[PDB]
């Protein structure tokens, strides 16, 4: 018989599922796995006692009734539900073999549901410290959110347009004017504005735990991106407006309300997760959940104690251990059906084929595969994909990494997995700023990359097509600059990718001749245009819509200004752009033959250069065109010459039938796009037809059109 | 009590349907907020019917909405509606359907798969199925032949990728409950239950709806005995008491109660280990070796017959068997079930979702289906099913029959990394239970010998050692086997230890003792038995002294070997099975044959080798092999054995007892041929004189001393056919 809380708290034995604290029968049951501590204790703390530090209740464990196996457990009566908890385990010091066990460490659980630390955002603990002790919420015995009888989207893939967005950044500006700016609430705002662009699905950039001031302490940078996880189970408590409010349940709950405002404007929402590595770093790093419970499980370790480092981050994530890939399965179940996530895009996930030392012949048959090798077929993407929940979901993979790994086209898929075409980009890139030898390569890329996906079985919406990301150069500086500048990262400019295959479009820098700023604007609307033409899922990034500049900088990873953040101001300035995507958006919504479940075929698509029937496909070649059959529009006439020279290129011959223009990236705006909400729309038209009557379309350089096929 | 579904249509808007029980019938409550899409209101019509109930504004007229409502006593049922704008125009969900809800039944939770009772009181039930796409929930009352409800689930508001779910406010008046999946009507009986009812053969089996009741295991503790220190005695549940001659009341012999009732006579062998053979429920047809499920015990072996009985009457007798200091052991076979590729045998799991659950086409020459034992769904089955068994029932260990099959593929292939037995080595719930890996396969294809991956934590059942000490005591083997299979197995076991290996000389199927001793045919010839001088019980006396004294040995040789000596039921009271090498052929133990003279032999020296084994554990209960310098070999005269002599069927070990309180040496000689020989005793030192212990040619007076004393470097005549033991003092 013991009590916990001065007597008031009973303490049973518990159980040992599910990990985590769980409320339950009046109580709390406390689970965490452990191998090699020899002693733990739960440690309690309420909110004014973790801030200044101090353990307010500490339960040991004893090792006969509250350890089954390697499982830590222990029951607690009570309400508790208005405290934090840690635990404290003793074990063996012993970085050269792998062990980290210190009793003078609390660690935060890795199923705790919130981690409570600091609630501003930028703003250090009670002395500068960066780095002050953290807990765990402890759960209610209900939940407190309405989710309104929010079903889920499942929304077809081939369907979807992706916008990757920046939580805090997407409304941080003043000139957002919303009433909680940087906060899921703040941007709660502009899911309409989101709706109205034409995107019905967001990526959201890591808001799972992490520190923002872990590069603050040591320099004076900040850590915007968020690619650096504390806790898994946890969402950035910084994010939201509440903070460390009701123990961070209200911060919970506002991630939650976030997500379901966008499934009331028919937004679906994809996680960005980072499983790779934790922001623990190397052995010099901070010890606060992982290394403290397990280390020579949570992470991957050469023989002598070192930390191998795959992700570039200091430490790789032992993703393919059996407990790492129940936890991280887990992870993605909670995520799923507690907070009505769609879909996950997976951060350097080629980490997360590569093998653990389990299987190492040391360890099984105990004498003579290894650490870190690729594998055929993972254990842990296998267990993602043919998860009961998890299978239907969203699952997109970035599959490359730091380690020198590179699996687009090959990675593990089960014909369900996605990924991030990074050929795609390359190719529509080169191609589009005219460079030689990517006409048939261009192509491909326009019929979803049958040449990567096809084989294997997957489909062409199995492409997640990108021009840009959050890494990389933006739309605008994709045409404004030739090389990074990263002076501002402090690294000596050594960040960032090197080959960037952009052109600056003649001159460099914002401050350009007329010519070549109606250049750029030609080529920004060009890469849109190829974006959605394109068989494959389309994914841009905030602000691409409007000509978001970072002034050259490729990776601003620890920039907590405007660099980074949507400017709401200059989207008005530069709303031709943002109607010339609304508008392509809206086009390919339309059209029935541009996001295809299949990949096209001769029958509806057909390849053209300057004279119908007959492409180019040479090395010199700069142009491409094709012609769709269409079930809603009759026909499609899509072009491209990324050629420095003009042409009049002639059109597929359709007796009884005239191609009516509908878009060209050359015509000064809005009739870059034509709508009928111009009201001169047919003199438009007409002050061309003497071109259109003869099957001719003059294009300009490094430009495209789109024509449809109207009775005549 | 309300239920909100919010459909999204398909003219960017939004439509949210309120669903309320009635303190009886149901108030539906439809609601179009925004606007523009729907500009000069719009009518519900429901089903297209005459009626339509047109939308007034309900609140600022920024919310429309319309209210219906559906009599009591209804039976769960669907509101299928569509709504049209004030110019005939139609509005549909997103999908292109009519939208569709819900009444009588809530949408449920995608876990725990299963049944499972929330704390309002409303009962969810959560199935998967990927191949499915269309399950129903049938649920039966007291008798029911056809469901007593039937639910259809909707593909979109009940389920959760591939996870079909629905919650019910309350299951009164109804007893069981089944699934149906992707339209055929017969009842399956779901994965997850823990409570199931009686099998009935075309199969059907329902889960219970009944919660098993909490079970107070009091002061009941693990004996987390060390694996050296174990003596294991397979048992069936059913044979082991069902026979009168137990002295058990009707109903209660050949269950749990009657196996925990004989607790005493395993303590009287010095077994602290019971391996049961498969208590999963299983088709009477095929035998215990083919399990229908894999949460509940079998109910046959309840004295009611029933599950939840059962469930009470197998935790029982654990607690027993902990209270006693007797571990348990669960013989699992996970690598196959009693399904079949028809429909009439489909039940549980080959109806659901055999496209997961299943190898394609099974394997060749097998009938039953083969699991995919790799696939994650059967990984997440089985781990729960075993993490049931060791945190609901406290088992002890486990006893993975075919466990070679476990490290195949989908396709049938060899896996160099077979997920499963990693998933099972490193379950941080089971790192305290033993692990043991039995090659035998009930199935008629032998797979491969190879090596089987362990971690340093799986034991194996070694048949090598069955064999080996058969051949040996056959005369057909060379003594370097039996030296190789004396100490430990190291060939085999040289990472782990001796105590990873399990010995024995007889199983549950083969021939028995007195039937490796009495029947030798051409058929036989696999089981390397010995008739003795005549096939079938004799009644020559010599051949009968021989027959007597190959039983010795076999028992000798089996506690004397480094290992865990895995003992057979029966062997310890010559449980003949008639020249039969099926295990389908025996039949219950006659606890008659206690009283005789023969039976008196075989326990007292089953006792007093398991007595040795324990006194002298630094020789028999150690945790890694003997030294290379306290062993030493001799033959006839303390000289080299013939180890490639094949004609040579006589050995002698010394193991000198490390004194690292003192310790003797110990001297065994083995003698399988046909006539005596000498044997020279080693060396000892003054004052210390050989104690002849065992001497296998002896009557029971004597048979096994706790003695006889000899002087060192004495001649001891060894008689044909035995096994002779000394102890320096
Ligand atoms: O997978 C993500 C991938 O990249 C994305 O973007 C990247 C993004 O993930 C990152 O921002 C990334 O930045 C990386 C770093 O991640 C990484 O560290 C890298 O290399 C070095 C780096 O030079 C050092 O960090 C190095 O050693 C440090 C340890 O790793 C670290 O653990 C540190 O630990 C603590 C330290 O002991 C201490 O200073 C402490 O600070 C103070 C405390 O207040 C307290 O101790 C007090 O007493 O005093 C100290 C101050 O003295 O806190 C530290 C940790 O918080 O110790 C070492 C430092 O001495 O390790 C790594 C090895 O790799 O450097 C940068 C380079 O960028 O780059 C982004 C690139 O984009 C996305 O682009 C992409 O989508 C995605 O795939
Ligand atoms: O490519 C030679 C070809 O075209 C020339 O015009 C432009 C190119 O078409 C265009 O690609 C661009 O070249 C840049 C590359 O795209 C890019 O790698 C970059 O970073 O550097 C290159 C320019 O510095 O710009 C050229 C014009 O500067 C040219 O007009 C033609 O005569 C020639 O045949
Ligand atoms: O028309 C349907 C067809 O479209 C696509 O095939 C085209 C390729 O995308 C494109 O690269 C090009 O392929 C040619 C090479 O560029 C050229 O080097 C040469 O050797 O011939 C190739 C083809 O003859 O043109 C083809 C169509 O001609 C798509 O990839 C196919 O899956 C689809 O069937
Ligand atoms: O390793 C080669 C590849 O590495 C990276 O993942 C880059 O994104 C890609 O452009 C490059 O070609
Ligand atoms: O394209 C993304 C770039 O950053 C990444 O973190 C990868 O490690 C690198 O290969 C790649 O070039
Ligand atoms: O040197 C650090 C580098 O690590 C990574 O591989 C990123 O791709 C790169 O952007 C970053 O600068
Ligand atoms: O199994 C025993 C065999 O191997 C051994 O190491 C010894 O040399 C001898 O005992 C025999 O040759
Ligand atoms: O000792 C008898 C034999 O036993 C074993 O199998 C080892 O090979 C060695 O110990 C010896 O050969
Ligand atoms: O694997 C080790 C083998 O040889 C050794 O020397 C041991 O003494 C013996 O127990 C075993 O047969
Ligand atoms: O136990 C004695 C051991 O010594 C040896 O050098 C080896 O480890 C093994 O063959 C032997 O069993």
């Amino acid at each position: 018989e013991r009590y916990a809380l001065g007597g008031a708290c009973r303490v049973l034995a518990g159980m040992p599922a599910p990990l985590g604290a769980t409320a339950l029968d009046g109580g709390v049951n406390f689970a965490v796995y452990s191998a090699g501590a020899s002693a733990a204790s739960l440690c309690l703390f309420t909110p004014d006692d973790l801030e200044a530090d101090e353990v307010t209740e500490e339960v040991p464990l004893d090792p006969l009734f509250n350890r089954t196996g390697n499982v830590w457990h222990v029951f607690i009566e009570g309400e508790l539900h208005n405290m934090l908890y840690g635990y404290r385990f003793d074990g063996m010091f012993a970085p050269h073999c792998g062990q980290y066990f210190d009793v003078s460490n609390v660690v935060v659980d890795p199923y705790a549901k919130a981690v409570i630390s600091r609630g501003e955002y930028g703003v250090p603990g009670p002395g500068g410290d960066c780095w002050p002790q953290m807990a765990g919420m402890i759960p209610l015995p209900y939940s407190t959110f309405d989710w309104q009888g929010d079903l889920p989207l499942r929304y077809p893939q081939k369907d979807l347009v992706i916008y990757e967005m920046h939580l805090r950044g997407f409304t941080k500006h003043s000139s957002s004017n919303v009433e909680h700016p940087g906060t899921y609430i703040g941007a709660i705002s502009k899911l309409d504005y989101l709706k109205e662009l034409g995107v019905n699905c967001v990526e959201l950039m890591p808001c799972h735990e992490f520190n923002e001031l872990e590069y603050f302490s040591c320099s004076s940078k900040m850590n915007f991106w968020g690619y650096s996880t504390i806790n898994f189970f946890s969402p950035m408590i910084r994010y939201s407006s509440g903070g460390i409010r009701n123990c961070g349940r209200d911060a919970i709950n506002e991630f939650k309300t976030f997500v379901r405002e966008a499934h009331k404007r028919g937004i679906e929402v994809i996680m960005d997760v980072v499983f790779n590595h934790t922001a623990e770093g190397n052995e010099k790093g901070p010890i606060l959940s992982f290394r403290g419970i397990d280390n020579s499980t949570y992470y991957m370790l050469a023989p002598k104690g070192e930390f191998y480092n795959y992700s570039g981050c200091g430490n790789t994530f032992n993703c393919n251990h059996p407990v790492v890939r129940e936890f991280i399965v887990d992870c993605l179940r909670y995520w799923v059906t507690e907070m009505h996530v769609d879909g996950f895009r997976f951060d350097l996930a080629s980490i997360m084929t590569r093998g653990c030392s389990l299987w190492d012949p040391v360890n099984v048959y105990g004498s003579p595969t290894t650490t870190g090798t690729p594998l055929a077929t993972p254990p842990l993407i296998d267990m993602i994909s043919n998860d009961p929940i998890l299978g239907d979901v969203k699952l997109i993979a970035e599959a490359w990494d730091a380690g020198g790994l590179y699996q687009v086209g090959q990675f593990p898929h089960w014909k369900i997995w996605s990924e991030w075409n990074g050929k795609y980009r390359d190719i529509v890139r080169q191609f589009i700023k005219g460079t030689d030898g990517f006409a048939g390569g261009f192509a491909e890329c326009l019929c979803g990359s049958p040449h990567l996906y096809q084989a294997g079985g997957r489909k062409p919406w199995h492409s997640i097509n990108f021009v840009c990301a959050h890494d990389g150069f933006t739309l605008a500086d994709l045409v404004t600059y030739n090389k990074k500048y990263n002076s501002s990262n402090g690294e000596d400019n050594r960040d960032g990718e090197n080959h960037n295959l952009s052109w600056n479009c003649g001159e460099e820098g914002e401050f350009a001749g007329l010519s070549v700023k109606r250049l750029r604007k030609r080529q920004m609307r060009n890469f849109f245009v190829s974006l959605m033409v394109s068989q494959g899922v389309p994914m841009f990034y905030m602000g691409d819509e409007y000509g978001h500049t970072k002034g050259g900088n490729n990776n601003t990873y620890c920039h907590d200004h405007y660099v980074n953040y949507f400017r709401w101001d200059k989207k008005e300035e530069s709303s031709d752009l943002q109607r010339f995507c609304s508008l392509m958006t809206k086009f390919r919504k339309q059209c029935e033959s541009l996001g295809l479940a299949d990949f096209p075929t001769a029958q509806r698509l057909h390849w053209h250069g300057h004279q119908p029937g007959k492409p180019d496909w040479s090395e010199t070649s700069r142009f491409v065109a094709f012609s769709t059959k269409d079930e809603t529009k009759g026909e499609i006439y899509v072009a491209f010459n990324a050629s420095h020279l003009p042409a009049v290129v002639g059109l597929p011959e359709r007796p009884g039938y005239r191609w009516e223009p509908l878009v060209d990236t050359g015509k000064p705006a809005p009739y870059d796009f034509l709508t009928d909400d111009l009201p001169d729309r047919a003199h438009a038209v007409h002050l061309f037809s003497h071109f259109l009557n003869s099957n001719l379309y003059p294009m300009l350089s490094y430009s495209s059109i789109i024509l449809e096929l109207q009775p005549d | 009590a309300r239920s909100c579904y919010r459909f999204r249509t398909d003219d960017d808007g939004v439509v949210d349907v309120a669903v309320s029980g009635e303190d009886g019938g149901y108030a539906v409550s439809v609601e179009v907020p925004g606007t523009r899409g729907r500009e000069g209101g719009l009518v519900l019509r429901a089903s297209g019917s005459g009626e339509g109930v047109p939308l007034a504004p309900a609140a600022g007229g920024a919310s429309l909405a319309a209210e219906l409502s559906f009599d009591p006593t209804r039976a769960p049922f669907y509101l299928s509606f569509l709504l049209t704008d004030a110019s005939g125009a139609e509005i549909r969900t997103h999908r292109k359907t009519s939208f569709r809800v819900p009444v009588g039944v809530g949408p449920g939770s995608p876990a725990p798969l299963g049944m499972s009772i929330s704390g309002d009181g409303a009962v969810n039930f959560a199935v998967y199925s990927k191949n499915a796409n269309a399950v129903s929930l049938y649920l039966y009352a007291a008798a029911g032949d056809e469901p007593a409800l039937e639910i259809d689930l909707d593909p979109y508001i009940h389920r959760t990728g591939n996870v079909w779910h629905v919650s019910l406010a309350s299951v009164d008046g109804y007893v069981s409950y089944a699934f149906c999946c992707g339209g055929i009507r017969r009842p399956l009986l779901d994965p997850y239950a823990k409570v199931i009812g009686d099998f009935v053969s075309s199969m059907r089996c329902f889960a219970s709806l009944a919660i098993a009741p909490s079970y107070n295991w009091g002061r009941d503790r693990h004996p987390r005995l060390p694996l050296e220190k174990l003596v294991v005695y397979r048992a069936n549940v059913a044979l082991f008491t069902k026979d009168r001659s137990s002295g058990l009341p009707d109903d209660a012999a050949g269950t749990f109660t009657g196996l925990s009732a004989k607790v005493e006579h395993f303590r009287s062998l010095g077994v602290n280990a019971i391996l049961l053979e498969p208590v999963f429920p299983f088709h009477q047809v095929k035998g215990p070796y083919f399990p229908y499920h894999f949460f509940s015990p079998m109910n046959l072996y309840s004295s009611k017959g029933l599950s939840v009985s059962a469930i009470k009457s197998m935790k029982d007798m654990v607690r027993v068997m902990h209270r006693n200091g007797i571990e348990v052991l669960l013989e699992v076979v996970f690598t196959h079930t009693a399904e079949g590729e028809s429909e009439c045998q489909t039940i549980s799991m080959r109806g659901i979702d055999n496209s997961s659950y299943y190898i394609a086409n099974g394997i060749a020459g097998c009938k039953a289906s083969i699991l995919n034992c790799n696939h994650p769904v059967t990984q997440k089955l089985i781990l729960d099913s075993l993490r049931h068994w060791v945190l609901d029932f406290h088992v002890d260990g486990f006893c993975f029959i075919n466990a070679p099959f476990l490290v195949r593929g989908p396709g049938g292939e060899y896996l160099s990394r077979p997920p499963l037995l990693e998933a099972i080595t490193f379950d941080p719930v089971l790192s305290m239970t033993k692990i043991i890996a039995d090659p035998w396969s009930p199935l008629d294809i032998s797979n491969v010998q190879f090596p089987f991956p362990h971690w340093k934590r799986w034991a194996e059942v070694n048949t090598r050692f069955s064999i080996d000490v058969r051949k040996f005591l056959k005369r057909e083997a060379l003594i370097s086997d039996l030296a190789t299979r004396l100490c430990g197995s190291g060939d085999l076991f040289s990472t782990r230890g001796p105590a990873f290996s399990f010995n024995h000389v007889s199983r549950n199927s083969g021939l028995s003792l007195v039937d490796l001793v009495s029947f030798s045919n051409d058929d036989l010839l696999s089981e390397s038995s010995w008739n003795c001088g005549e096939e079938g019980p004799s009644e020559n006396s010599a051949v009968l002294q021989t027959r007597l004294r190959q039983i010795r040995n076999f028992l000798f040789i089996l506690f004397v070997s480094l290992g865990v000596p895995v003992l057979n039921m029966g062997d310890e009271c010559g449980h003949s099975a008639a020249g039969s090498v099926s295990y389908k052929d025996r039949g219950p133990l006659n606890w008659r044959g206690m009283k005789t003279t023969f039976v008196k032999e075989v326990t007292g020296f089953i006792s007093f080798l398991t007595a040795l084994r324990s006194r002298r554990g630094d020789i028999f209960q150690r945790r890694e092999f003997l030294k290379l310098e306290n062993i030493h070999w001799y033959g006839s005269d303390l000289c080299e054995p013939g180890w490639d002599d094949p004609t040579s069927n006589f050995l002698c070990m010394h193991i000198n007892a490390e004194v690292d309180s003192v310790r003797g040496d110990l001297y065994i000689c083995f003698n399988a041929n046909e006539e005596s020989v000498s044997a020279a005793l080693p060396a000892l030192a003054e004052g210390s004189v050989w104690l002849r212990l065992v001497d296998t040619s002896l009557a029971f007076p004597g048979f096994f001393a706790t003695v006889q004393q000899v002087p060192g470097l004495s001649s001891y005549h060894v008689e044909a056919h035995t096994c002779v033991l000394f102890e320096s003092k």
